[PDB]
């Protein structure tokens, strides 16, 4: 959750992350930091919206938008499996559009690919879990 | 403006025949492909057209060494992403413009394709139709540079054997300056397509290739990280007083991503 | 007599406007292109849309801009030249099923057109052609060069003849039919026969208009934006609140 | 005025190539062919493909070469000659529903065009034809022959003009829909007007392009390849490991 | 471009052409027009005695051509955007101080001092903000 920038005040910063269309989850990357612990053994994850080495080739080159979002594509390297397609918004979110209810894993040895820029509008194929 | 230079050195007559461009491939390809006529007109610079002639270089050192290509051009090295193909010939000149104590030249051979490559000695440079310059001469020495070829093109991919173009330092460079400075010409070489250049067959312009030059990240390295140590960087500098030829392990990458 | 025929075709009727007979003595130079750029139609760059059956009528679907970025082999050349000039010529196809009822409208809105919010009633009053979504063969239409300047420079905050294209009738099926059916639409675009750039500059991109590539990095042999550690998972919880609002790690796809 | 159609056909266009203008003077003869060769469509020995409903846009669904591989007459013709120069002319065919949205796109690649890995927004970018599922009547297109060489001999390693075919958007059923659907094509070539085979030679075989009969043995006359037994079963069990590494028996299907 | 060589004796005319996309610019309004752009291309082989180092100078000289014309009279306007920034003829003896409200009683320079301070007071943009 959000910390305290000044001590009892409030302060302008980052609006947050939204809107989705309706049947659209937020797609979130995943480590594990170094939490002090007394009895628990799960591994506190922590979850960014876009991990680095995209906040660098971001502003290192900076592109353009023309239009809303972009169509990503989580081809598997390996033999060239499509695992998931997802739209990335130009606020710098990935969305992927799931109907289930519990977390669904991905594997992390993929490259994504670019398609093409969408409208706001687009609809995605879903996921199965 | 000073005449004790050698303005005489006009583009020379070099020992070849004409050779026809794209009037051979034209009923080979699969359709009409002209490119923008204001692309002849004006001679920019070629991407590995700059070198340099120091006093501390032997007879027999290859200054630039060039095959015939898209790669000669900054247009046409753009065009090529879009095209599988090229024929015909380029004009190439050269900006040798040193000083007027200076002494030197050079030779600008033409070297055929399928000439083994490595040595190339300056004996054996001669034996090529070439053309001998002062480093000296005012006016851009201006030389054809033809495309002899026993296919009816040549695809967009580097491996095609082609012309090539040597230019080896035949005399040591060397001042007759009253004192202290030794002089370092620094030519250019610019070049332009001919008047029958022509690219081949249209194909998805695809960025990962060739010719494409390197780019650099627009970041400052007071923002970039280090490769020894998980840290910022905190300034660059150079010292002759430390260890001169490391043998480093991390950060050490080649320009071809290995 | 006189028969009239009721099947007539198509066609949206236009005018010829001028691309380089105005802008010659005002352009330093007029380039021609490949005259092979005229002959096939090419995917444009934002040439994806789909047509659920959970959009209303009135739902806009795409809304293009006529430029050197609808075609992939002129936004290549437009890094080399400083200024277009010239007419388009778009054409989408449309993958639906004979178990699909709609209709969409593809309208040339003009320039400088008050930029609210259209509806079905006046989407319809522009030269637009109807097509339905149940048809086999793509339909082409004229992208013409309505302008209040002499040419148009490569930096696009100036406004061109735009292309909409509004959702007419509702997508419904004639079956029960899963909502998850959804129409896919591609748009392909060519020069039509006068288009030409106008001022040779060196290829920068940079830019606009080079297309967003990723960087070939697998997400195992990268770092998390938000602690230093290597990113190790990738799911998706619809348990966790839909809305985060973080400051780490957030950035545009603009560098801003 | 000037009306512009929106519905406009199709037919990509070419410029003819040099079939026996340019091999003339190096070749010894130029051997016509029978003039009725040019009039029948007939199938390739490649002239299969199928789509399934589990395939993603993107997917190559064949990759020809012209040659005289693509018609079982000139790959009967090809063992008298040594060499051939000239274009074909492919047309598929696809047996589609009512029920199946989709539409492929089959280009033509030329030769020496990096073998990597195309994507949907390249694959556009050449001469092209777009064609859904449901169509009735077969599509066409010329195989032209734009070559380096004089003329290609007919052991293939010499690349020719390629035609990919690609699956454009997703092959979905309006209908709940059984994943055994497929939708079977097939292709169908002759050749254009301009082909010309190059020197007579004995018919030989062995080649290329003879097609792979099979030995007309029943399996219960047969022997196995592991022991000196006759073969007696003939079973599929999928509770097996599905990849054994046997040694014996193994074998390619060019002899190594 | 034009690639003059360094030691030419007569000076190189080069035109400065109009390019456009409006019929006329405008006075009051600075809009983008066409540019020149010097760059050095090789560097200066000279000799130098033991001082000064041989800079080479070069000026831009220019003139309208033939088709230079201006469009309509107007009254002329005194705040333009073309004028030397004139400053007051006003000696510093007679001025007033900017921290602390004093008449001013001398200008001088002093290496030993804060070489970069941040005072909050005195300072002005040129452009008057």
């Amino acid at each position: 959750t959000i910390p305290e920038y000044n001590d009892g005040l409030l302060v302008p910063l980052a609006p947050p992350i939204g809107p989705f269309l309706p049947g659209e989850v937020l797609l979130r990357f995943r480590t594990y930091m170094r939490q002090i612990d007394t009895a628990d053994a799960a591994a506190e994850a922590i979850d960014c919206a876009l991990p680095q080495e995209f906040v660098s080739w971001f502003a290192s080159n900076a592109f353009t938008v023309q239009s809303e979002a972009l169509l990503l594509r989580y081809r598997n390297t390996l033999t060239g499996q499509l695992l998931f397609e997802c739209k990335l918004y130009n606020e710098g979110y990935i969305a992927l559009s799931y109907s289930g209810s519990g977390p669904l894993t991905f594997p992390t040895d993929g490259i994504f690919e670019v398609v093409s820029w969408v409208p706001r509008l687009y609809q995605l194929a879903s996921v199965g879990s | 403006s000073g005449q004790d230079l050698v303005p005489a050195a006009v583009e020379q007559a070099v020992p070849i025949q004409p050779v026809a461009g794209a009037a051979l491939a034209a009923p080979a390809a699969g359709q009409i492909n002209q490119i923008d006529p204001w692309i002849f007109q004006n001679f920019v610079q070629c991407p590995l057209g700059e070198f340099s002639i120091s006093p501390r270089n032997t007879p027999g050192e290859i200054l630039f060494d060039l095959a015939l290509g898209p790669g000669l051009n900054p247009y046409l090295a753009h065009l090529s992403a879009m095209y599988t193909g090229w024929v015909g010939n380029m004009e190439v000149q050269l900006v040798l413009a040193g000083n007027a104590f200076t002494a030197g030249k050079v030779v600008v051979a033409l070297v055929p394709p399928y000439f083994p490559k490595g040595s190339l000695t300056t004996a054996q440079i001669t034996c090529f139709p070439h053309v001998m310059c002062d480093v000296r001469t005012l006016e851009p020495i201006q030389l054809p540079l033809l495309d002899v070829r026993r296919v009816l093109w040549h695809a967009t991919q580097d491996q095609e054997e082609s012309m090539r173009l040597v230019c080896m330092l035949y005399t040591p460079l060397r001042t007759n300056s009253p004192g202290d400075e030794s002089f370092v010409v620094s030519g250019r070489l610019l070049s332009k397509p001919a008047a029958d250049f022509n690219f081949v067959y249209l194909t998805p312009p695809i960025e990962r290739t060739i010719y494409r030059m390197v780019d650099l990240p627009v970041i400052q390295p007071r923002l970039c990280t280090h490769a020894r140590w998980p840290a910022p960087v905190y300034g660059l500098l150079v010292d002759p007083s430390l260890p001169s030829n490391p043998q480093w392990q991390n950060g050490r990458v080649h320009v071809d991503g290995t």
